[PDB]
């Protein structure tokens, strides 16, 4: 289930005409390009070494698109100010997500095009890639405007065409690195909790991709147990743990299991004194 | 391959 | 949206061994935020900040980190200021989590 996304952001700045604009491209949830308007002279830059096999023409063409998007978001922010009847002395945020999911048979599985204003759903292209879901009264103005102009056809063309073709290009060009996994390294720690009770904490460290499943079992039955959100280690890998409160002396009846696509075999761990 | 948006909001 | 904070080390901590302390801040909006990391109540001057990113639910996230060497007694914290909160939110490092 390969994917490509572009996550874009414009933040207006009170007293300045130009918002800050930032675009980030992803393949399979990993950053591979980024554009930032606040840079010295802004360009799309490669965020993964395999992208450096793209030539000057590619970077120049992508950068000109960003310059376009930057203007597009500026006008849109000003329009939104009108629709919501807001004041110009504040900061406001416009975000966009777009891109595609590709199956193993190279069929487009889903196309995405979504906007948010002030961190709330504004308008989105439906799964049919033909019609719009507007989330509030203001967004209906945009919907009408975009239905009038046939905007959806433009995005459909991109999603069904360039998005899937270029993602395949990238998969081909970056295959080895794009398919690389890191296995989780797991261990169990033991902590006092209260009288008669202790905490077992099952750790998974150093894994990639971020997707993972941690489970606790009593005898051989699964449980429900504190589970932290998966978090970046800062070195390209991820961490997670799952803990359970168990009665003193029953620690050996509890077993942790770790499931990750990077492992050659699911892990089964117990607390080891 | 970045997207180019059509008409503004 | 009120920012969520995790404070944790890059590697399993060993006293006396150079490590990285992370402060992972998520679920916030708007993206302007002030993050400070503190050692024994004192502002740490060399703190790295990841670039700005947001996730599928539109909320932003960011990773602050700093070089540190855990000891038995030094305490570390991450202090976050954001317009969604009245008081700055401080989360202390717990090596067990
Ligand atoms: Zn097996
Ligand atoms: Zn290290």
């Amino acid at each position: 289930p390969h994917s490509m996304r572009y996550f874009e952001t414009a933040v207006s700045r009170p007293g300045l005409e130009e918002p800050r604009y930032i675009s980030v491209g992803y393949v399979d949830n990993k950053e591979f390009v980024r554009f930032d308007s606040d840079a010295e002279n802004p360009r799309y830059e490669p965020r993964a070494p395999w992208m450096e096999q793209e030539g000057p023409e590619y970077w120049e063409r992508e950068t000109q698109k960003a310059k376009g998007q930057e203007q597009w978001f500026r006008v849109s922010l000003r329009n939104l100010l009108g629709y919501y009847n807001q004041s110009a002395g504040g900061s406001h945020t416009l975000q966009q997500m777009s891109g595609c999911d590709l199956g193993s048979d190279w069929r487009l599985l889903r196309g995405y095009l979504q906007f948010a204003y002030e961190g709330r759903d504004y308008i989105a292209l439906n799964e049919d890639l033909k019609t719009w879901t507007a989330a509030d009264m203001a967004a209906q103005i945009t919907r009408r405007k975009w239905e009038q102009s046939g905007a959806a056809e433009h995005y459909k063309a991109y999603l069904e065409g360039e998005c899937v073709e270029w993602l395949h290009r990238y998969l081909k060009n970056g295959n080895a690195t794009l398919l690389r996994t890191d296995s989780p390294k797991a261990h169990v720690t033991h902590h006092p909790r209260s009288k008669g009770e202790v905490t077992l904490r099952c750790w998974a460290l150093g894994f990639y991709p971020a997707d993972i499943t941690l489970t606790w079992q009593l005898n051989g039955e699964e449980l429900t147990m504190e589970l932290v959100e998966t978090r970046p280690a800062g070195d390209g890998t991820f961490q997670k743990w799952a803990s359970v409160v168990v009665p003193l002396g029953k620690e050996q009846n509890y077993t942790c299991r770790v499931y990750h696509e990077g492992l050659p075999e699911p892990l089964t761990l117990r607390w080891e004194p | 391959y970045a997207i180019e948006n059509y008409l503004e909001l | 949206k009120t920012p969520q904070i995790q404070v944790y080390s890059r590697h399993p901590p060993e006293n006396g061994k150079p490590n990285i302390l992370n402060c992972y801040v998520t679920q916030f909006h708007p993206p302007h935020i002030e993050i400070q990391m503190l050692k024994n109540g004192k502002k740490i001057p060399k703190v790295e900040m990841s670039d700005m990113s947001f996730s599928k639910d539109w909320s932003f996230y960011i990773l602050a980190h700093t070089e540190f060497t855990p000891t038995e007694t030094d305490t570390y914290a991450c202090r976050v200021k954001h317009d969604s909160m009245a008081e700055p939110k401080t989360v202390y490092w717990d090596r067990d989590m």
